[PDB]
């Protein structure tokens, strides 16, 4: 019996962004402690996984796991209703057919709300985190953009060498 | 009062300090709560590097502003290369910490030399959770599918990705 409310709409627009363009579905699977999303891209290279903590919403309440595997497409269309900084909240039945998103904004301003249908897709979670890793760097997030976006330009298969 | 300590992992936290706390002190609501240990800490504001004993009010550090916490590690060069048909590119980078913003600096550690390929169609799509925080965290392995992080405030958005055999 989900009910979870994103402060901004913004921030679970930016999420769901970084599924998009590389991967069609993805089950949701919301927990007492929050929510974590799997989604393998389609030749089984890229696995995207997302992790989502109660400290993450302005309120979260859901007694009982459910799983809303759904279309991101479909779904992102619905988060353009966005506008940002609307206050965004999913909500959730025992056995959920739809999952409702709920935005509303300053005060009684405005109210709108929408249904996502969901589909079934077949649970398969991974784990292939490694407790060692050859080598490990943080940098900021945009250098690393430009350096990404630059190569690209030049050739299919940019190649990483740390010495 | 309210001061923030940025970690280079994104989290930045808003610690709770009076101007006539000492630095070691700082240095210790830093390990309580986040965990770190005093000896590896290393504080940086306004181009300067913070002295134990100094008192914050020995710097001037007032309500809103921000220190950069940064870890270096008791236990050289990064390359990008892409390289192709119609030339190649070259960026090398190496790890530093800046002084006078260093949530921009690059941190390494190296347990074995990297040398690993990877689809730039796959990064393109990746750099996108850009949008998401300021650092992002890289491993990289011979053994298994690297990975790409950036942190969410409470949680995190996750990109492994295999590299190419030939």
């Amino acid at each position: 019996m989900l009910e979870a409310k994103f402060e901004e709409a913004s921030l679970f627009k930016r999420i769901i962004d970084g599924f998009k363009d590389c991967v069609q579905l993805v089950n949701f699977q919301c927990k007492e402690d929050g929510i974590i999303a799997q989604a393998v891209d389609d030749s089984r290279v890229l696995l995207v996984s997302l992790e989502i903590g109660v400290e993450a919403f302005q309120e979260y309440r859901c007694d009982h796991p459910v799983t809303l595997g759904m279309d991101l497409t479909s779904l992102s269309k619905i988060l353009r209703c966005g506008n940002n900084t609307d206050t965004l909240t999913l909500i959730a039945d025992n056995t959920p057919d739809s999952i409702i998103l709920l935005f509303e904004d300053t005060k009684k301003d405005r109210i709108a709300e929408y249904s996502l249908k969901l589909m079934d897709i077949d649970a398969d979670f991974l784990k292939i985190e490694e407790l060692q890793y050859d080598s490990t760097l943080s940098l900021p997030s945009s250098e690393f953009s430009k350096i990404v976006r630059d190569l690209s330009q030049l050739s299919d298969s940019i190649n990483i060498m740390i010495t | 009062m309210q001061i923030f300590v940025k970690t280079l992992t994104g989290k930045t936290i808003t610690l709770e300090v009076e101007s006539s706390d000492t630095i070691d002190n700082v240095k210790s609501k830093i390990q309580d709560k986040e965990g770190i240990p005093p000896d590896q800490q290393r504080l940086i504001f306004a181009g300067k590097q913070l002295e134990d004993g100094r008192t914050l009010s020995d710097y001037n550090i007032q309500k809103e502003s921000t220190l950069h916490l940064v870890l270096r590690l008791r236990g050289e060069t990064i390359k990008f290369v892409a390289d192709g048909d119609i030339g190649s590119g070259s960026v090398i980078i190496k790890p530093f910490v800046d002084m006078e913003h260093p949530e921009t600096s690059i941190k390494l550690e190296m347990d074995q030399p990297v040398d690993l390929t990877f689809g730039a169609k796959y990064l393109l799509d990746i750099i996108k959770g850009s949008s998401l925080s300021d650092r992002v965290g890289i491993r990289l392995s011979s053994e298994a599918p690297a990975l790409f992080q950036f942190d969410l405030k409470s949680g995190f958005l996750q990109f492994f990705l295999a590299p190419k055999f030939n």
